[PDB]
């Protein structure tokens, strides 16, 4: 099957091309034509629900006319001509407002047609290459087909946003590239494509079979209707009536089409339920912890994890596993597959429900008797040595604190009786200080090293361990400025300060990222780069105003012990990633492999109008969310479970394609 | 709908937070901009939030730095420059369209609909 490398190679470069140029979609939407948001997503979300119906534009086009590779081209041609009008409608230069709105249009409604009519039949196309001798080696086709589609979508996640940043198309941000680049890969690809023309087995259609098929299963549904007569209706089966005419042939293959339509019935549930992660699990994954000590790793990159574990698990699956399985008489006939990748779905929601739940569980370490939890900031220019102890010079603490920074630690200063007036030792710039600070058992302190001129002195803190609700952060601030502050975070209420050291009271906001607040002093308001902000973690932030650095915050947080990592998410990544090998190869296999000879797209057709179908009731529940997380997950796995029995019984009634 | 305006003087190279309240509709299902308009013959666009303020734009000069932003709870929106200078001394407007399907741009005088007074704002 040599001529398959003029199969592969394509799909790759034209995922590629249509993933880059998703991406960048609505970023042009917004920040380009200037559109209103709401209409920008209503029109994303037209384009690629467009994307997902044509197929069968496609497949009906490449089964009744014009054959197939004769659809490839013809239709391909169609879709560098959309690449082109869009490419074309990112010039800032020609037009305004209404060129640019008319060819952009044009080349997503012509793009759209190109994908949704490309995707089926050059899938149909590669498997027509095999012999059904080698009836074996189309698996391995079909894999290899999934990892390049995978493949294109990692590579253009990789390389997306190398192209909409910083470049100058015409005298403005440089959109022309950002859908240049896709349209000229996709464009070299349909060289690659034509090339193998003297290498294929094209086989012509057979008939106009969508006409055949229509017009078959209307006079089906005319016999058995014998209103006031009959005596044999359609008997032993629903077509074997619709036999007077069109000839036996045919009817043995539209029979086939509809059982395996009647199977594919409950799949489009399956296909919206695993589509509710991409979104979900980021929610999940802003909520812990990701530094990794390593690389920090941001939650939303995490979401290109997922194609990597199908690169990794393709050639494992289907070079390991598959055939330790036929060690025995264990019989996958590629349905028991994506039965068990259904089972593996909704293992792995499950593994997410007990990850919420899991995570819902964060305390900050508590106290037990003779246990104070201290941290100490430093604010001095230098720096500092930190030193706590007891009744005679005893130690209780030593540290060295370095100069202007953070800091998330602490230490379980072991307390010596009920109360302890604490002797603190700070060394700086050689000076010698000593200031006792009484504090009681079994509570949390905080100190700051400021800058007393020449010397420096220590600020005490007492923290009251006042909790955040779900999903949600308390903070408070020390101000260092000579005016009263208010730094109003929240909606409602002016948070206030106090001048020369002072303290603020604590504020439950919400958690996330606070690029600015709002705070006025006496004369001058400004804003503070609070950055991000966890939840179930208490936030200190000192502000000051030194002379040379100007208005700077300096963090102090509090934190939750059992923080679980950015891993032990990896755990369902690997149980959804299997059910997703599990079931998108087994099913293209399957559709192409129980499919008559006359009709070999419309199934895959079929398999994308799944998809599309499961698309849209993403779509239309997504609006509908009241719920929390873990119920959130345990419902999409009891329904995912639901489902994967549904699909079980109809399938161990399909009789197969023989 | 019946929007309104705050803010006022600014030293040199000071800052301001612009603050525009809904005073007789639900202000989540209204997209909202802000203008500005120099003593002069011009109109500006200065930046624009979305509806629920997810999405958010700010004009080619956007002045030092500016930050929108939106509390659909008691209907406010605040506008925060960060380096305003001798220039852009105008009457900065504050303007308001629903949440319709249209092709029109959405920094250009022609989106909103309903644009309210607007202060003074010096440097």
């Amino acid at each position: 099957p040599v001529s398959i490398a003029f199969i592969v190679v394509n799909e790759f470069c034209e995922r590629f091309s249509y993933y880059g140029m998703k991406a960048v979609l609505t970023l042009y939407f917004l920040y380009f034509l200037h559109w209103n948001e709401d209409t920008s997503t209503s029109v994303y979300h037209a384009f690629s629900s467009l994307c997902y119906f044509t197929p069968i534009l496609g497949a009906a086009i490449a089964d009744s006319w014009l054959g197939k590779f004769k659809t490839i081209i013809y239709l391909s041609l169609v879709y560098v001509l959309g690449h082109v009008f869009k490419s074309l409608g990112a010039i800032p230069i020609l037009g305004g407002k209404m060129l640019h709105t008319i060819l952009s249009l044009v080349g997503l409604s012509l793009i759209a047609l190109g994908t949704g009519g490309i995707k089926p039949c050059v899938a149909a196309f590669g498997g027509d290459q095999f012999e059904e001798e080698h009836a074996e080696a189309r698996t391995r086709y079909f894999s290899v087909f999934y990892l390049a589609i995978n493949a294109g979508s990692l590579i253009s996640t990789f390389i997306t946003p190398m192209l909409r940043g910083d470049v100058k198309c015409f005298g403005q941000d440089c959109y022309a590239l950002a859908f240049g680049v896709p349209g000229l890969l996709m464009v070299l690809a349909l060289v690659v494509f034509a090339m193998g023309s003297k290498m294929y087995r094209k086989p012509p259609p057979e008939g106009n079979i969508v006409a055949q098929v229509i017009k078959c299963i209307w006079f089906a549904l005319c016999n058995r209707f014998r209103n006031r007569s009959g005596d044999l209706p359609k008997r032993q089966h629903w077509l074997d009536w619709a036999a007077e005419k069109y000839p036996k042939h045919l009817i043995a293959d539209v029979k086939a089409l509809t059982r395996v339509l009647f199977l594919y019935i409950p799949l489009p549930m399956f296909w919206a339920l695993l589509d509710q992660q991409g979104s979900r699990w980021t929610l999940q994954a802003n909520k812990m912890n990701g530094d990794l000590g390593f690389f920090v790793l941001q939650p939303d990159q995490m979401q290109v994890l997922n194609p990597f574990l199908v690169l990794i698990f393709i050639p494992l699956f289907d070079l390991v596993i598959y055939r330790l399985i036929s060690k025995c008489r264990i019989n996958f006939s590629s349905l028991r597959k994506m039965a068990v990748g259904m089972i593996l779905a909704c293992l792995a929601f499950a593994v997410a429900a007990l990850v919420e739940t899991k995570i819902n569980g964060m305390i900050h370490p508590q106290p037990a008797s003779q246990e104070i939890f201290l941290q100490v900031l430093n604010l001095a220019d230098g720096d500092v040595k930190v030193t706590v102890l007891g009744s005679r010079n005893n130690s209780l603490l030593v540290e060295s604190v370095s100069s202007f920074q953070n800091t998330t630690h602490y230490s379980k200063l072991h307390l010596e009786a009920k109360s302890q007036d604490l002797h603190f030792h700070l060394k700086y710039n050689s000076l010698s200080v000593h200031n006792d600070h009484s504090v009681e058992e079994k509570n949390c302190y905080q100190l700051l090293i400021h800058q007393d001129g020449e010397s420096i002195s220590s600020m005490l803190v007492k923290d009251t361990g006042i909790k955040p609700a779900n999903g949600m952060a308390a903070i408070r601030f020390i101000n260092t400025l000579h005016k009263d502050l208010n730094i109003s975070l929240d909606t409602d209420a002016p948070l206030s300060v106090g001048k020369d050291y002072g303290v603020s009271a604590y504020r439950t906001v919400l958690r996330g990222k606070y690029p600015a607040v709002h705070c006025e002093t006496e004369d001058k308001v400004f804003s503070l780069d609070l950055g991000q902000l966890d939840f179930g973690t208490t936030y200190l932030f000192v502000i000051t105003n030194i002379t040379s650095q100007g208005l700077q915050a300096w963090k102090a947080e509090d934190i939750p012990v059992n923080k679980l990592s950015i891993a032990w998410q990896l755990p369902q990544y690997v149980l959804v990633t299997a059910a997703e090998v599990m079931f998108s190869v087994t099913g293209l296999e399957f559709s192409y492999s129980q499919a008559p000879s006359s009709m070999k797209s419309v199934l895959q057709a079929a398999w994308l109008l799944t998809v599309a179908v499961g698309n849209i009731i993403v779509l239309v529940v997504a609006q509908f969310s009241g719920l929390a997380q873990w119920a959130e997950f345990v419902l999409f796995s009891c329904l995912l479970l639901v489902v994967c029995l549904i699909f079980s019984v109809m399938a161990y009634y399909y009789v197969p394609l023989k | 709908q019946l929007v309104e305006s705050g803010g006022g003087l600014v030293q040199p190279g000071g800052s301001l937070r612009l603050l525009c309240v809904a005073s007789g509709r639900p202000f989540n299902d209204y997209d909202m901009g802000w203008f500005r308009q120099a003593p002069g013959k011009e109109r500006e666009f200065v930046a624009s939030i979305s509806w629920s303020g997810r999405v958010t734009d700010y004009s080619d000069s956007m002045k030092g730095r500016c930050t929108v932003s939106r509390d659909n709870a008691k209907g406010t929106m605040f506008l925060q420059m960060s380096n305003l200078v001798p220039r852009d001394t105008a009457v900065y407007y504050c303007a308001a369209a629903r949440r319709r399907w249209t092709f029109k741009a959405t920094n250009t005088e022609e989106f909103y609909e309903t644009w309210g007074q607007g202060t003074q704002v010096t440097v």
